[PDB]
């Protein structure tokens, strides 16, 4: 019960059970992994009063793969995390092409979960006295 | 229609490659959200009836109202009996039903309108009981409308 | 596409988050610069009293960064891949100035710039420019010019606090390994060994002089007022 | 009880309803054994009011009910605005139609 | 396969490894895996004796798989009354019976500690437990086969056996390691990392043996072999969890008031009635034509499925009555027999369950028959089985408008059999004094019924950690040192990742006998230091008193240097044997060595004191060697050795 | 009945048995008064001073347990207060007279 | 519906016109009516070849009535290679260095025989490695504890 | 802390300039030159021990 | 100053208000100045006005 | 258990190379320190009663 500032919440593809009248929830590291799935699945203007939430990775569809592109991809990913996921620090972004013919680009993101609580983390019994900005 | 595509509850659906389980879960969410939409739809529906509720020619038989919701692509599967979505009057009787105490509420509306002309029908409450039994409630409301 | 010679690009932007492009606001060069250069400065406070042999050095600030490079414009006709134009370099320089220099009445300022070439990616503002015209056609049309440029660096204030993840103010957790003691761990987290009885009370420990080697502890922050 | 429920292990086949998601509101199940056929809600309304009092500011409800109830509380401001229509109607008639 | 352009997120992907490079720390791991298949989605195992290169756990998991689920987890609950209030105690003890298969856990430690690419050889795949107290065993000859296989690969440099300590005897364990040391000497390019058999006094069936004395007697080879390996002690406690399946864990329940039978009996009383099975049994007992038919089939199928579910619920409650009736085994038997008979109408004896299955498959086929022919809509009933399957429910119902001629029928024998079950279960009501409501039930089953207890149990289960022999962490540590400083740097004074502590504490009195001993069979120690954690202390070989080969780093440097020179000289194999070749061979060898000297591997102020190379007739060769076709090259090397001890001295003067 | 935010006070000074620095100073004062004729070196390498600091640490531990609340100090293994207190249901009611 | 426009048993793909939030109407997909083909499924690949072939064809017109011998064969090769090296630098052709991007072969015993010299034929063989687009992006995430 | 042979120096960075010289055709740099200036740090407890200041 | 736009398919009222004013919160004043009741669904040929903010 | 290894009164003992006399002196110190531990142990014991 030491790791209570990562928090608890709804699972992303919310599932409803009938063996008990409840919706499944996630916590800790599991919760972090689903947060990342949400962020990179939504476009910048799709939320109603949150006009700047999501990412622009679609800009790179139907384009050739080179050094300039790879640099741009890395920048897009790092900024989305700095703005929207306070609980982690990116470690490495590995961008490679696994198919000579099929139009595939493979991106592998590795990251580290923070041991100390961020000033941007809105978890209920903490942000009240620790959420300065 | 206010949620993102990722949720899978919009008109364009959800891509096949994501599998059946995710499609099923989207169906479960649509079900849940209908509990919020049916209530909001009722309030909008109630505005459409203000003219009838206060009419000098003839008021309605109900005082609470609802609507079928048809801008959701599978409502024919979500509901156990789609018949009700073809007629808002049947839907009202099924979803609100008894909660609508029409006799008392209809009398309050009529009494207000009558009072605006400084008139008063209080004596019908007992004088009619020397002529009719339980059937006076219907008779009295008909007479009040005729008076206006 | 390794064999492709990439060319340097500059794009103009409307907002401080760099997501809303200026329409027709992209410049692509025809000849790459030879080199580019960066500059980094850190400032310290160096006051000391008389009679002493050394000063206590205090960190004060990190100053903004700087990028510099040079360009060449030429439409004479000896460079493979390009054509000679009727008006020379007149439209090349006028499009370059519209992107990096000109005042924009929609935002009441000049444009935000993103500079990309290969591994390089830089955001900021123009500070200085010099353009010198070298060759001319007989009717006075220029066909060669040289430009020197200086760019400053821009960070939005919401992104500065996210990059400076500033952390006795926040909460912390550790797991006990064999060899740990409670006053040594308190010193590395708070800077003082004297808070060990408050850490033991917040964790419900009675025998704190022997810790078991699987326990997860919390370390609360200090109160402020 | 009028809405199908779809289990996650079936290919979009229905199996039952949503009955079990509201079963924690009513403390005496007798009163809802045939709820769709009632014409008297005084006993039922009583138990519901006890539930609402018991969990008010307790921090103990399951999340799907937490949203539903918070929503219903937000709607109280709509009721306040909506019920002022009778006055607006009367004022309009006497002042703008009759010019008094 | 993707069809629409877009951004996709995937949990499991394959990666494109491609570039190999020369490295010095490359282990081979010989042992058992979950599976062994070249193609991620086929049923066949075909990689077992085919050594494969793995870059990370991400590759291992797609060809070999994960860990085996433990079968030894026990959960016990006890209910007691305090001043009238109930109080529950939760007890989850450490398992005593554990799976013998450790390769997965060992790899996690290897990568956590800095290991790089490695080789995997499987000796077979995981098998089953015989009982909750009977784990599978390891066949010695499987490991010998794997060793014979890796012998033929050129790249590996280190030898490890992740499941060696689970061999039935120490005699087999020692035999396996003597074989590995002999192979290292035969090939001239490998090093063996050794573990003790156990960290506790172990019994050989005759006598109680001390592990360090036992390893020393076990490995009975000479210096020529001992110089090719090193041993480490003790075992380490890590931070990894055991793998298990909640469904497979049975909960014991004990209480002040026994309510287990009472619960089962009340549920069965609900079972034996019209709302459970009489309604089922009473109801159960050309494109348009297909549509009408298909509807009628589905109705029967749905009814059969409800009857099948009913059977499963019955078994779940009756079994708790059986489990709880500890006393009076005569009743346990009566209950069990009643249940066993009931099940015969659903099981293979007369299988209602397969009728339902077959009708489903047939129903799909008749609906799809319309795709191409009127023939299919006939064959599906009379060439295929719709007629045949409905008969199994009622043999000749078609004989009359009212079902008749039921020469055989699968229905309603249920009524009598349910009565027999209930009567037997009721006999236990005055017998069971100590079992509670959940006794004899599965962990997953309780989740709906109770949640506070369920979550508490899971937290207690996950408090138990994995313990491993040290050799796999050392292979990781060797890789780090080789990359940070080079093969000539000693592996000692390096910290380990994912280690909470050594299994035992070794005192100074003991430690001196590990470092210096009459036999030379030194053992390196794993120790905990204040403020630092767990470190490797010492880096000697099993020939620790030898003047040339006592240090690990010295022996590993030579193996590396010799391999590199050997490869460099291959280009001269078929050249003429004369002065014009001898000179070229010398120049090349000297260039290799001068680089090693500048790098800090070799000792000496200038090359004349670091190394030499001699080649020539009258120096290294004679006339007969020229005639035979031999060429003799002599090389000497001065190498750098580590400091182990620091001695201080103080002296003073007055101002 | 909601959870509150948790923090630790910053004024670690009490001048009693839970205050390490206080105890250490008193220790040294007593040493000078009693034995300064023979023991004058009070530097940190001194075994004497080392022993004092260890004992001061041990004292703080004792004081900390003394402050454990009564509810726990006199608890029974099985819960309840059977041999410690008589409850209101038992000790307050009176026979009817 | 869209999945059946992009991939289909007949290869007769149809490109889609779509509306996106905050962007408006975009062209989504760029395949040919031989969309399952290993060489010609992309529009840009087919159009590049038509362009490159026309340019080379025009460049070789100057040699039509020249003698058919080694002094001509060498001149034809040099010219074709110069065209292709420019396309490579421009980013049209794939390959780290020219040896992996393209080749040209001309000669008797290589592409021609004695009979072709007698007939008046000249055979030139050309190969090209070309750049293809990315259509899909696949992400993966993994973590470690501090 | 900066160590090379006989040299051992503790302090802070003050100034840095980096100039990029050669590039691959796709814009990857392969050569660069850096100039650096370091200040000196002494902790105040160690300054009074090095200035062993001794009529007092 | 004053502004006009034409509604294209894919537009929403709070996203357009953010790009014109810098804040999404003025969407109910834009809808009242145009006579819109069902502003959560805009029809794709409508021309809207965007009045300036008042100064005192 | 609060003293350093140098003192020689901890669980890992004292290295043999330091000789017997130093081992003996460690024994003498353990004896002395028991006068302080027996008293503290009494106070803890008194809470349990």
């Amino acid at each position: 019960k030491s790791k209570d500032f990562l928090g608890t919440g709804w699972g992303f593809p919310p599932e409803f059970e009938t063996s008990i009248g409840q919706v499944k929830t996630t916590s800790g590291v599991e919760d972090i992994q689903k947060s990342l799935e949400i962020l990179f699945s939504t476009k910048i203007g799709e939320r109603i009063m949150q006009p700047t939430y999501g990412c622009n990775l679609d800009e790179l569809l139907f384009s050739p793969i080179n050094r300039t592109l790879k640099t741009y991809v890395i920048e897009l990913i790092k900024n989305a995390i700095l703005y929207h996921e306070p609980r982690i620090d990116p470690e490495k972004i590995d961008i490679t092409q696994g198919n000579e013919i099929e139009g595939e680009l493979l991106i592998h993101l590795q990251y580290i979960v923070r041991a100390t609580n961020s000033r941007k983390n809105m978890v209920y019994p903490f942000y009240l006295e620790e959420g300065t900005n | 229609h206010e949620f993102p595509e990722t949720y899978g509850i919009s008109d364009i659906g959800l891509p096949p490659k994501l599998g059946v389980k995710r499609a099923v879960l989207a169906r479960q969410l649509k079900g849940y959200l209908l509990f919020f939409d049916q209530i909001l739809a009722s309030y909008f529906e109630h505005l459409s009836k203000i003219k009838s509720l206060l009419s000098l020619d003839q008021g309605p038989s109900f005082t609470y109202f609802t609507q079928a919701i048809k801008d959701i692509k599978d409502v024919e599967e979500l509901f156990k009996d789609p018949t009700l979505l073809e007629n808002d009057e049947e839907l009202t009787k099924s979803l609100i039903g008894k909660l609508d105490d029409t006799i008392e509420r209809r009398n309050q509306l009529m009494d207000h309108l009558i009072a605006r002309f400084a008139e008063n029908f209080s004596s019908y409450a007992f004088l009619m009981k020397f002529l009719y039994g339980e059937s006076t409630d219907e008779i009295v409301l008909q007479d009040k409308q005729s008076f206006l | 596409s390794e064999g492709k010679l990439e060319k340097l690009r500059i794009v103009a932007y409307k907002d401080s988050k760099f997501s809303d492009e200026v329409e027709n606001g992209e410049f692509i060069t025809l000849l790459n610069p030879e080199k580019y250069k960066f500059q980094y400065r850190v400032e310290q406070n160096e006051d000391q009293a008389s009679g002493t042999s050394s000063a206590p050095i205090r960190f004060n600030k990190i100053l903004p960064q700087t990028l510099e490079f040079d360009f060449l414009f030429d439409r004479t006709g000896v460079i493979a891949g390009y054509e000679v134009t009727e008006d020379g370099i007149i439209n090349d320089i006028d499009h370059f100035k519209k992107v990096v220099y000109d005042y924009n009445g929609e935002k009441h300022k000049p444009n935000y710039l993103m500079i990309t070439w290969g591994s390089l990616l830089f955001k900021g503002y123009l500070k200085e420019m010099d353009i010198e015209y070298k060759l001319f056609r007989p009717d006075g049309t220029p066909i060669r010019a040289m430009a020197t440029t200086k760019i400053g660096e821009f960070v939005e204030e919401e992104l500065r606090t996210a990059q400076e993840n500033n952390q006795p103010d926040m909460s912390h957790y550790r797991t006990v390994k064999e060899g740990d003691t409670l006053p040594l761990m308190t010193y590395r987290i708070y800077g003082d060994s004297k808070y060990y009885l408050e850490v033991a009370k917040a964790n419900g420990l009675t025998n704190f002089r022997r810790l078991k080697t699987g326990t997860e502890l919390i370390f609360p922050p200090l109160q402020k007022q | 009880r009028k809405i199908h429920f779809f289990p996650s292990d079936l290919a979009n086949e229905p199996l039952g309803d949503w009955r079990n998601f509201f079963s924690t509101i009513v403390s005496d199940k007798t009163l809802i054994s045939d709820i769709e056929n009632l014409d008297d809600f005084e006993k039922l309304r009583g138990n519901i009011e006890e539930f609402l009092a018991a969990y008010d500011q307790s921090g103990k409800l399951t999340p799907h009910l937490t949203l539903f109830v918070s929503f219903l509380k937000l709607l109280e401001t709509s009721k306040k605005r909506f019920n002022q229509l009778t006055k607006r109607h009367l004022d309009f008639y006497y002042q703008e139609i009759l010019h008094l | 396969t993707y069809k629409t352009p877009g951004v996709y997120i995937e949990e499991i992907t394959k990666f494109p490894p491609s570039v190999a490079q020369v490295e010095t720390a490359i282990p081979a791991f010989i042992g058992y895996t979950q599976f062994a298949r070249t193609k991620p989605s086929v049923d066949s195992d075909d990689l077992i004796l085919k050594p494969k290169r793995i870059s990370s756990l991400l590759d291992f998991t797609t060809y070999y798989g994960g860990a085996q689920n433990e079968q030894g987890i026990t959960v016990k609950l006890t209910d007691t009354l305090i001043e009238g209030a109930e109080n529950r105690t939760i007890n989850v003890p450490e398992p005593t019976f554990k799976s013998p298969y450790l390769m997965f856990y060992s790899l996690q430690m290897y990568f956590a500690n800095g290991g790089g690419p490695c080789y995997i050889v499987s000796t077979g795949v995981y098998d089953d437990w015989s009982d909750s107290e009977t784990p599978p065993t390891i066949n010695f000859s499987d490991l010998e086969s794997g060793l014979a296989v890796i012998r033929k690969e050129d790249e590996p440099t280190l030898l490890l056996f992740p499941d060696a300590t689970n061999l039935p005897t120490d005699d087999e364990f020692y035999s396996l390691y003597n074989s590995a040391l002999m192979q290292c000497n035969d090939l001239q390019d490998r090093f063996t990392i050794l573990d003790t058999y156990s960290d506790q006094t172990y019994n050989d069936g005759v006598e109680d043996l001390d592990p360090i004395p036992a390893l020393r007697n076990g490995i009975n080879l000479t210096k020529d072999y001992l110089k090719y390996g090193a041993a480490y002690y003790p075992f380490v406690q890590t931070i990894l969890n055991y793998q298990y399946s909640a469904d497979e864990i049975v909960i014991q329940h004990l209480s002040y008031n026994p309510n287990a039978i009472a619960t089962a009996l009340d549920n069965l009383n609900a079972v034996n009635g019209p709302t459970f099975i009489d309604a089922i049994l009473d109801d159960l007992r050309n494109s348009v034509k297909v549509a009408n038919f298909a509807s009628l089939v589905e109705s029967v199928l749905s009814t059969l499925n409800e009857l099948i579910d009913a059977k499963e619920e019955i078994n779940k409650d009756v079994n708790s009555a059986i489990a709880s009736s500890e006393e009076d085994n005569a009743i346990k038997t009566a209950i069990s027999d009643a249940l066993d008979v009931f099940n015969e109408d659903f099981e293979g004896a007369d299988k209602i369950e397969s009728v339902a299955k077959n009708l489903s498959d047939l129903l799909i086929k008749i609906k799809q028959a319309d795709t191409n022919t009127k023939v299919e809509n006939v064959l599906s009933i009379n060439a295929l089985n719709f007629s045949a399957e409905f008969e199994k429910l009622l043999t000749y119902d078609v004989n009359t408008g009212l079902t008749a001629s039921v020469t055989l029928d699968l229905f309603a024998n249920i009524g009598t059999r349910l009565d027999d079950i209930i009567a037997a279960v009721s006999a236990a009501e005055p017998i069971d004094v100590n079992n509670g409501k959940l006794n004899g039930r599965l962990l997953s089953d309780i989740e709906p019924l109770d949640n506070a207890t369920y979550n508490t149990i899971l937290l207690e289960i996950n408090s138990h950690k994995v313990t491993l022999p040290p050799s796999s962490s050392m292979a990781g540590a060797y890789a780090r040192v080789d990359n940070d400083r080079g093969v000539w740097k000693s592996p000692a004074n390096i910290g380990l990742n994912y280690v909470s502590k050594p299994s035992v504490t070794v005192s100074h009195e003991e430690q001196e006998s590990m470092n210096v001993h009459g036999t030379g069979k030194s053992v390196n120690a794993i120790r905990s230091f204040v403020g630092k954690g767990t470190l490797v202390w010492g880096a000697r070989t099993l020939a620790g008193n030898d003047n040339e080969w006592r240090y690990i780093s010295v022996r590993r440097f030579f193996n590396m240097a010799e391999e590199s020179i050997k490869k460099a000289t291959e280009q001269f194999v078929f050249e003429p044997n004369d002065g014009n070749t001898w000179v070229r061979v010398r120049a090349m060898i000297e260039n290799f060595l001068i680089l090693q000297w500048r790098a800090g591997a070799l000792a000496g102020a200038k090359p004349e004191h670091a190394f030499y190379v001699k080649v020539g007739l009258g120096q290294t060769m004679t006339a007969q060697d020229i005639l035979e076709g031999n060429m003799n090259v002599e090389i000497g090397l001065a190498v750098v050795r580590p400091a182990e001890f620091i001695i201080l001295k103080f002296s003073h003067k007055m101002q | 009945t909601l959870n509150k935010h948790i923090s630790i006070p910053k004024d670690m000074s009490s001048k009693d048995d839970l205050d390490f620095h206080f105890l250490r100073e008193e220790g040294i004062r007593y040493i000078k008064e009693l034995g300064s004729n023979f023991w004058t070196d009070y530097n940190t390498h001194d075994p004497g001073i080392t022993m004092l600091e260890v004992l001061c640490y041990a004292i703080s531990d004792l004081g900390n347990r003394i402050n454990i609340p009564i509810e726990d100090l006199i608890a029974n293994e099985e819960g309840g207060v059977k041999g410690q207190f008589y409850k209101v249901q038992e000790i307050l009611p009176s026979a009817p007279t």
